[PDB]
Formats: C-alpha cells, structure tokens, sequence
RNA sequence: UUUAAAAAUUUUAAAAUAAUU
C-alpha cells in the first residue's frame, strides 16, 4: 500500500512530474466534494 | 552582452570547489567520462534535464564525484539514479535563487 | 528443484536492461517505451521458479 | 515538420591555513 501510495498507481516510471502533480490537486480538490460523497 | 548571465548567476549562487586533497589526483577525467548522468537502464522521465538549464549538469557532476570519492576501496562509475521531483522543478528551484540577484 | 539443479540454462535479467538502454529517444518528451517496458517488465532474477 | 550545441572566462584585490624562495 506504501509503495502504492508512492507511484502515480505502483509506478512512476510513466508520469511526468507536470502532470502528476496536476492529477493531484484535481484528485485532492474532488476528494470530498459531495458527488463522490418541513411542513 | 555576449555570454548570456544564467553561468555568473549559478557561478555566484553555489560554492562547489575541488577539496584540497584532490589536488594529486586526476579529478578531471572522472568529471569527463567517469560520472555519467544516463542512469544505467536508459531514461527515468526524472532524471530528464529541460534544454535551456545546462547549469544542473555541473552540479550533478559534483555529487555524483563526491559521493564516489568519499567511499573507501576503489573508484567506480557512478550513474545517476532519481531526482524527487523532477528535472524541471529543480532547474526552477535554483534558477529563483540565481535571479534573486 | 531438480530442474535447477540439472538444467544448464541460467536466466540474467541485464540483457533485457543492456539492449534497452542503446535506445535512442528524446527527452523533451513525456513518454518513453523503454522505461515503459522496463517498468512493467521489472528484470530481476527473484523468482524465476 | 520538432529538438538541441548554450559562455571555459581570470591571472580574483583583500583577510585566515598549509608548501616553498
Ligand atoms: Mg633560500
């Protein structure tokens, strides 16, 4: 699970730094939104 | 006006010199050829050097020298092997300081 | 086990990792085969039973 | 049709350590 957690998904060896940290924020900005969840 | 200024900035900005007890050694073909910055199983996407910061492989070569140097036994070649982050980032991290002058 | 011990093959994984590392590709670029199959490929002589 | 060579200059003025004339 840590060497998950490192890699883009296992990996790094196909992600350039650009666009993972891209992928990052993106995931970490939808984390918790709420689509991913009186008479 | 000639010799654009990202080399005196860098130059300016980091003090990395020859020890003193290199001086009897022969330091500079292992700079050459003997430190080389295409790790050993071809490209990583990390150790990638963007075209217009040249200045990183100076440094690169220091390292690489040192930590070759510093060990007992004999001197091996040495490869690069993984920049956190990326070569971008770290070509960004010092070209900040080298414009903050 | 006995194949082991009798067999006179013997598998190194650097052969796959000497002939990719002649490849020629560029750097300003966000994709790489080689890296790619060499990660996915992952030669190391732990379990080859 | 895309990439890239990037500058190797000085003699660097002073203060400390070491070697020498
Ligand atoms: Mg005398």
């Amino acid at each position: 699970a840590h060497v998950a957690s490192h890699g883009l998904h296992g990996n790094m060896t196909l992600t350039s730094s650009e666009i993972q940290r891209h992928i990052t924020e993106f995931i970490s900005s939808w984390q918790n939104h709420p689509i991913v969840q009186a008479q | 006006m000639l010799q654009d200024v990202n080399t005196v900035q860098l130059a300016r900005v980091v003090n990395l010199a020859v020890p003193d007890t290199w001086m009897s050694l022969d330091f500079d073909t292992m700079f050459k050829h003997h430190v080389k910055l295409l790790p050993k199983d071809g490209r990583h996407l990390n150790t990638d050097i963007p075209p217009r910061m040249g200045w990183l492989r100076a440094i690169l070569r220091f390292l690489g020298a040192g930590m070759a140097m510093t060990a007992t036994g004999v001197a091996v070649d040495i490869y690069l092997e993984d920049i956190h982050g990326g070569g971008r980032s770290l070509g960004q991290r010092f070209m900040t300081w080298m414009r903050q002058e | 086990v006995l194949l082991q011990r009798i067999s006179p093959l013997q598998i190194d994984p650097t052969i796959i990792s000497n002939t990719m590392s002649t490849v020629s590709e560029s750097t300003t670029q966000t994709l790489s085969p080689a890296s790619s199959i060499l990660g996915k490929l992952r030669p190391s002589n732990s379990d080859f039973s």
